[PDB]
């Protein structure tokens, strides 16, 4: 029985977290309570992939929540499904980071990562098969990301062969609510380049540009947001916990996608996704998701696919479908678009398919694709890592933690290394010498 | 013994693959002395091959020296050592 | 428990604090006589928040709050008035003379004696606290005492608790009118102190203000009560986050962490955007692009200076009410294009942004109407160094003939003093004058293989 521990770091990481276990409790019938009064009887087959059974026939999820502010906890507590968790996981402390990385790494959560790490020690000891580990933060925070590489790094020192997904949530260009996310997202890429199997880009611009342009929200809010968040972590493990006609674990998916060691960020989707009153004109079939999953307009990372070349790419479809229309529909995409897919992978589009889709759609699909586009983004920080460094507009703050500065450099040449790969792999032949 | 052994051979891999793109640019140049921009060698790929970063590229020199049993019983090892000694 | 110690030195400090408690006891629903009835008909909350207020055994909420000043009348008029029985009796006011507009008096003669008293309770009140957060000190630059005293207060605090952040809150002088003669010396004197042992230092100029009252809210004749009105929205504002829930809180620390490059140009200035009157809070929308420009606006600047001649390091801001985080950005995306708004070029991010759910409230017999929503914007800009320059002149005009000299140095001061303040402050002036500098050039470069 594969099993998978969830941490949740920060106040996106809770949120996300939150909605998350509203969605994934909903599929698997859960009442708030913690009772189930579902219907299917496929739900309870493998609720041990995220859920502990306790003695009234009940069902604690296995999350793990840790912040620096006692706050955030208190917004979890007191909401719709804040009874189902266990008091135990509520790891915090007082005195926050205040948006500081060092704070996050070296000063105050180097106190509570101990606490932290017996929780997840004791929640992974009691495991029958531990499959892997999921975080959820943002990279240009204080306690989310500097406590998120902290656990990440321990956790790797002591479970080498195990997954490591990680849903970031990374800055953007245009909307941006600190000063300092440069040097959070720098310091934070630094060390999730080297200790994550599978990471996921997420930045806020691309998904207001999806409940804004395919929603058609007015006034869209963080809800919307993270419900889209959570769809797509609900998509990315449906294998694990129901049947289907071609499975797809995510060590097939991490084993199908990365190449090399290095390149492991993905851009994720999810389809199909209308705006009520247009629903009944749109015809529910897998060309439409197809086609919908590969528009640039429905990624999740504001990384234009069309200015690089997809070295891989994953579908995973839930619902009862045709393989040969999906195997069609995937060749002709990659027989047409050839200019955008790399030359010397054969055949680079993962297929799985699961039986049972989601309660009130009848069919849909989740995309992860790994391309060389995201290089923009680290360039993008890069750039105004450098507007910043150039003149020390903040280092002090950083500095008076313990820190030097030759540490900001390390990232720096991390982060432009790893953009180098990228780069290469994205023009579209070599020939001339 | 199964992770220092799969430690060891990721690590082999690693240092045959920038060992065989450090030679390839180098005949290139020394014949082609074109500067193919500066290609992009593997470096980080593991710890054995970042620390010797300075030492294996710029201006260097290298060898490996292979040895290769002679028993008819080693056939096994010996083979295997010349496929590895094939690289670079 | 985010809890906050409030100081209020001078009769500018103490009548900023009354118009301050007054505001904190009606949001949080405390008579003033010290009871609070929601939690008696409800039967219990958080209502009580321990950011300013310390809850007894009987249900009384004293306040986390100290007063010091050496005239009796300014506390005599606090100790008789509404607000009797909310403070502790204990206030810490010398039954002698006053600093009479005099740095020395205030710190080295008279301002002995007192100063252990008022430690003392600090450490009382700081002992009742757990996770104490930071100071909040009201005071003003040209007084006697809001001058020397705070001086000693903050070397004080900064040698015995060192870690804990302090705001300063302060009334410069203005350009033009003015109420005292020896305004400047007792400026420049205490710039020395308040460069060093202060975080944080908001200024906010008094013909700003009534500029502000006279244009927004149609009152041709203010007094200082709308002038502490306002101050007290601001620091409401500014302390909101850690009090009531909200979609980005910003804490204390975030604030020093974004709104402070380098540790001697920690001086913002302050701006609040729905400053409208009753009448005129119809015909308008009040939106929050609306508000966001205004803040912007030189008009609306608390301080006499022109952001339009200097560039900006920081910003942030400080939202209220029914807001949501699209309308922010969009917002900000429409500053960042005006091209009259010029931000320093090793500052490409910008902007803080920090959203509060409890909406402001409003002061029975006030002037600020019922709004839906409002913004607090504090920007760490170079504008402020004319603010300074100005004031060097006319310390300068009274140092060439050692006017009014005589009464310094007879109360334990001497000559040079004066002469290493004022240049500690061109110093600081330099530093202004050389962080807004644009970048040398690109400073490096590279060849893609010309061969
Ligand atoms: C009448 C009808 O068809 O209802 C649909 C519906 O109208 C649409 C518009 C739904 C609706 O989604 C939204 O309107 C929406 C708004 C903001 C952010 C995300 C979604 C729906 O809310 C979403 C909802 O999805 C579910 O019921 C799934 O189980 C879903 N779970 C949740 O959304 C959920 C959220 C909170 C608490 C409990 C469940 C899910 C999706 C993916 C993976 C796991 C679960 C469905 C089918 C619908 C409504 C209700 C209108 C759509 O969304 C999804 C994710 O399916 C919009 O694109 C689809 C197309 C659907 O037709
Ligand atoms: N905004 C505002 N400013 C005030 C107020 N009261 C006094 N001031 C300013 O304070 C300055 C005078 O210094 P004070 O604060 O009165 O100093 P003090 O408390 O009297 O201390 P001493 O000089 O020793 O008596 C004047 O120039 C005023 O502009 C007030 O209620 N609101
Ligand atoms: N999706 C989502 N993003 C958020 C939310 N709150 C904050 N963010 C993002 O996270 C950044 C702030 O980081 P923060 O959550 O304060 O990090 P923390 O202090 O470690 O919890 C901002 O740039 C936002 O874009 C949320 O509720 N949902
Ligand atoms: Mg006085």
């Amino acid at each position: 029985m594969r099993e998978i521990v969830h941490i949740q770091a920060g106040q996106c990481g809770n949120q996300i977290g939150a909605k998350f276990w509203e969605v994934i409790s909903d599929e698997h019938g859960i009442d708030p309570t913690g009772s189930y009064h579902g219907d299917s009887d496929l739900q309870l087959e493998r609720i041990n992939v995220y859920y502990n059974e306790a003695t009234g026939n009940k069902y604690v999820p296995r999350a793990i929540l840790v912040d620096l502010e006692p706050g955030t906890m208190d917004s979890v507590r007191s909401g719709p499904f804040g009874q189902i968790f266990r008091p135990d996981n509520f790891v915090f402390g007082q005195s926050g980071a205040g948006n500081n990385w060092a704070k996050g790494h070296y000063t105050e959560g180097a106190e509570l990562v101990d606490s932290v790490l017996d929780v997840v020690r004791k929640e992974s000891e009691s495991c029958d098969c531990l499959q892997g580990f999921q975080l959820t933060h943002s990279l240009g925070g204080g306690t989310g990301s500097g406590m998120g590489t902290l656990l990440i790094s321990k956790i790797r020192e002591e479970y080498p062969d195990r997954i490591m997904n990680t849903f970031s949530v990374m800055p953007s260009p245009k909307v941006s609510d600190t000063v300092v996310e440069p040097y959070n997202a720098t310091l934070s890429v630094h060390q999730l380049v080297e200790n994550t199997d599978e990471t996921y880009c997420i930045d806020n611009e691309a998904l207001y540009d999806i409940c804004f342009r395919t929603l058609k929200l007015t006034t869209p809010t963080y809800g919307d947001l993270n419900h889209l968040v959570s769809a797509t972590m609900s998509g990315v493990t449906t294998c694990l916990r129901f049947p289907g006609q071609l499975n797809a674990d995510l060590r097939k998916l991490a084993v199908n996608m990365v190449p090399f060691p290095r390149l492991h960020f993905f851009m994720p989707g999810f389809a199909p996704l209308t705006s009520r009153g247009s629903q009944q004109y749109r015809a529910l079939t897998v060309p439409e998701l197809t086609q919908q999953m590969f528009d640039s307009k429905n990624m999740m990372a504001a990384c234009d696919p069309r200015h690089g070349r997809y070295l891989t790419v994953a579908a995973i479809f839930r619902g009862r479908m045709s393989m040969k229309e999906v195997d069609e529909q995937m060749l002709n995409v990659q027989n047409k678009n050839s200019s955008y897919f790399v030359e010397w992978i054969p055949n680079n589009v993962k297929t799985a398919v699961c039986d049972i889709p989601p309660r009130g759609l009848k069919m849909s699909a989740t995309f992860i694709g790994n391309s060389t586009a995201i290089q923009e983004l680290f360039k993008r920080i890069s750039e105004q890592f450098t507007a910043m460094f150039r003149r020390k507009a903040f280092l002090h703050w950083y500095t008076g933690e313990g820190m030097d500065e030759m540490e900001f450099t390390e990232a720096e040449s991390n982060m432009n290394d790893l953009v180098s790969e990228y780069q290469q792999y994205q023009d579209a032949t070599a020939d001339e010498q | 013994r199964l992770k220092e052994g799969a430690n060891i051979n990721k690590s082999l891999t690693t240092l045959g693959k920038v060992i065989s793109a450090l030679a390839e640019m180098d005949s290139g140049p020394n014949k082609n002395k074109k500067k193919k921009k500066t290609d992009f060698i593997p470096y980080r790929d593991s710890v054995l091959t970042w620390l010797l970063r300075e030492n294996l590229g710029g201006n260097s020199r290298t060898a490996m020296v292979a040895a290769l049993s002679p028993a008819d019983i080693n056939y096994d090892e010996t083979l295997s050592t010349l496929r590895y000694a094939d690289r670079a | 428990m985010r809890e906050c110690i409030s100081i209020h030195v001078g009769q500018a400090g103490v009548q900023i604090g009354n118009a301050c408690w007054e505001l904190y006891c009606l949001e949080h629903g405390i008579q003033p006589d010290g009871q609070m009835p929601s939690d008696k008909t409800i039967g219990g909350g958080d209502d009580s928040f321990n950011t300013f207020f310390s809850e007894t055994g009987a249900g009384k909420h004293v306040p986390r709050a100290v007063f010091v000043d050496l005239e009796p009348t300014v506390i005599d008029e606090v100790r008789t008035g509404t607000y009797r029985q909310l403070f502790h009796p204990e206030q810490l006011i010398t039954g002698k003379e006053d600093a009479a507009n005099n740095y020395a008096r205030g710190h080295y003669t008279i301002g002995k004696e007192i100063i252990d008293l008022v430690l003392d309770r600090i450490r009382k009140l700081a002992d009742q606290c757990t996770g104490l957060q930071g100071f909040l000190v009201f005071h003003s630059f040209g007084g006697g005492t809001g001058s020397g005293f705070t001086s000693l207060l903050m070397e004080r605090l900064s040698v015995d608790y060192g870690k804990k952040s302090k705001l300063e809150f302060s009334i410069y002088p203005a350009p033009q009118v003015s109420t005292a003669v020896v305004e400047p010396y007792n400026s420049i004197l205490t710039t020395h102190t308040t460069l060093e042992h202060s975080d944080c230092a908001f200024m906010v100029d008094n013909e700003a203000i009534y500029d502000i009252c006279r244009r927004n809210l149609d009152i041709e004749r203010p007094t200082y009560t709308n002038l502490n009105r306002l101050i007290s929205q601001i620091v409401s504002s500014i302390t909101a986050s850690l009090r009531f829930d909200g979609a980005l809180n910003v804490d204390l620390t975030e604030f020093q962490t974004n709104l402070v490059p380098y540790p001697r140009i920690h001086f913002p200035l302050a701006t609040y955007a729905p400053v409208i009157s009753a009448e005129k809070a119809y015909h308008e929308q009040l939106s929050v692009a609306e508000i966001t420009n205004a803040c912007f606006e030189p008009a609306n600047q608390m301080v006499k200076c022109d952001p339009r001649h200097g560039k900006y390091m920081a910003c942030c801001l400080l939202y209220r009410g029914d807001v949501v985080p699209k309308d922010v950005n969009a917002a900000i995306a429409t500053i960042k294009t005006k091209r009259s708004i010029q931000f320093v070029d090793w500052c490409p991010t910008g902007f803080k942004v920090g959203i509060n759910y409890q909406p402001p409230t409003v002061v029975p017999g006030g002037d600020l109407a019922k709004v839906q929503r409002a913004v607090c914007m504090l920007s760490n800009t170079t504008a402020i160094a004319e603010a300074w320059a100005r004031l060097d002149h006319k310390f300068d005009l009274m140092y060439a003939k050692r006017a009014f000299v005589h009464w310094y140095v007879g109360e334990g001061m001497e000559e040079g003093e004066f002469s290493e303040a004022r240049e500690d402050m061109a110093a600081l002036e330099k530093d202004y004058e050389e962080v807004g500098v644009d970048s040398v050039e690109g400073e490096g470069e590279e060849e893609g293989e010309e061969y």
